[PDB]
């Protein structure tokens, strides 16, 4: 367990976790889902909660966060699920992530960057020279480290 | 890091739990 892969954790769970204050409630979940144009009702919230809730407080705390990563996540994701993934990046739905619908989504999700760090994502993903990322690039920058 | 790689995960988490 390296101190990056723990710095990555803490940074997926602070995009969850707004107020800062160390559980994730069902208010703070159902923020980030709705930011990803999802509807969950509380009582769907609550459930997804409950499958991790080790503790039986209500709320998830950092490991149960783990825990929940672990399981739903590589559950072993398909075409059309990689593909809803790709339709939250690409906003308009032209096909192409600009940097600017990149900048915009990551925002949306809480995390806060400069233009100069979204530019140099694109460049990374961005195989055939285009400035943008398609699908086929989208799906391939996932492979690599 | 893994910028791109750490958000499709938060991406691809929520799309799973609203199963
Ligand atoms: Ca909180
Ligand atoms: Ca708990
Ligand atoms: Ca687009
Ligand atoms: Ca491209």
């Amino acid at each position: 367990l390296t101190e990056e892969q723990i710095a990555e954790f803490k940074e997926a769970f602070s995009l969850f976790d707004k107020d800062g204050d160390g559980t994730i409630t069902t208010k703070e979940l159902g923020t980030v889902m709705r930011s990803l144009g999802q509807n969950p009702t509380e009582a769907e919230l609550q459930d997804m909660i409950n499958e991790v809730d080790a503790d039986g407080n209500g709320t998830i705390d950092f490991p149960e966060f783990l825990t929940m990563m672990a399981r739903k996540m590589k559950d072993t994701d398909s075409e059309e699920e990689i593909r809803e993934a790709f339709r939250v990046f690409d906003k308009d739905g032209n096909g192409y992530i600009s940097a600017a619908e990149l900048r915009h989504v990551m925002t949306n999700l809480g995390e806060k960057l400069t233009d100069e760090e979204v530019d140099e994502m694109i460049r990374e993903a961005d195989i055939d020279g285009d400035g943008q990322v398609n699908y086929e690039e989208f799906v391939q920058m996932m492979t690599a480290k | 890091r893994r910028r791109w790689k750490l958000d499709f995960s938060i991406v691809s988490l929520c799309n799973h739990l609203t199963r």
